[PDB]
């Protein structure tokens, strides 16, 4: 999915 | 320093796939589920995808047809509903998660009667019919394939295109390298890596576009149109 930059 | 291939980041290929299958089996069959808590961005995404695709639908020698599209990693059919069914006479869906394809029959409503095949298969195991699709749409799923499997899937997709057909990839891109997410069991690759893979599959870029108006905190998203 679209997701927060780790 | 940066990793350039999945073979540097995946400890065990069978577990890479099996963990991803388990992860998606426990995601709700909803737009917010498909979008990882970002269900609210769906309209921004679809509007941009539509404009991107319409580039290729103009009259002329290379006009992409409108008979059939294939939605890859389709989930419940978010893209099939809002982007593809309106533009293509029929659509096929492929996804690994049976529960999502079952939910799709509800989610898609009456227009879903024009979904022809619902294929429940991993992309790594799927061979689309030759000379069948005007558009093959691959969104928010390439990170679930190894580089070898992604290159091979793209080769099989090439063989499935109708005259003037295109493949579209739309996905998360890393600033640099190849980054493992061990919770959903996927990778995020930089633009150089993705372009390498596309080239390896015997495909060429027609267009590349960054998605605008996304939350600042998330990976950048790009679209590629290929033939
Ligand atoms: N190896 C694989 N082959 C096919 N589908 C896969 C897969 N790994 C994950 N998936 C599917 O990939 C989807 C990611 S969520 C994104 C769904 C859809 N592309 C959209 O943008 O709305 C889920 O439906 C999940 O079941």
């Amino acid at each position: 999915s679209p997701k927060r930059i780790a | 320093v940066p990793r350039g291939s999945t073979s540097e980041v995946i400890e065990d290929e069978k577990q890479f796939y099996s963990k991803a299958k388990t992860y998606w089996k426990q995601i709700p069959p909803t737009v917010d589920g498909m979008l990882g808590g970002y269900g609210h961005i769906s309209s921004i995404d679809i509007n941009s995808s539509r404009k991107f695709l319409q580039r290729f639908l103009r009259e002329g020698p290379n006009k992409t047809g409108t008979s059939c599209a294939l939605d890859c990693g389709a989930g419940i059919g978010r893209i099939t509903k809002r982007l593809l069914l309106p533009l293509f006479r029929e659509v096929d869906m492929v996804d690994i998660t049976e529960d999502f394809l079952v939910q799709a029959k509800t989610y898609l409503g009456e227009e879903g009667k024009r979904v022809r095949n619902y294929f429940c298969c991993g992309l790594q195991d799927f061979t689309p019919e030759p000379d069948s699709y005007d558009v093959i749409w691959i969104q928010w799923v390439i990170g679930h394939l190894t580089d070898q499997h992604l290159a091979e899937f793209l080769r099989r997709c090439k063989g499935s295109l109708r005259p003037n057909g295109i493949i579209v990839i739309k996905d998360n891109m890393a600033q640099e390298g190849v980054i493992l997410d061990d919770v959903d069991s996927s990778v995020c690759r930089d633009l150089d890596v993705v372009r390498r893979i596309i080239c390896s599959a015997g495909l060429s870029l027609l267009a590349e576009e960054r998605q605008e108006n996304l939350p600042d905190e998330i990976y950048h998203v790009y679209s590629f149109a290929l033939r």
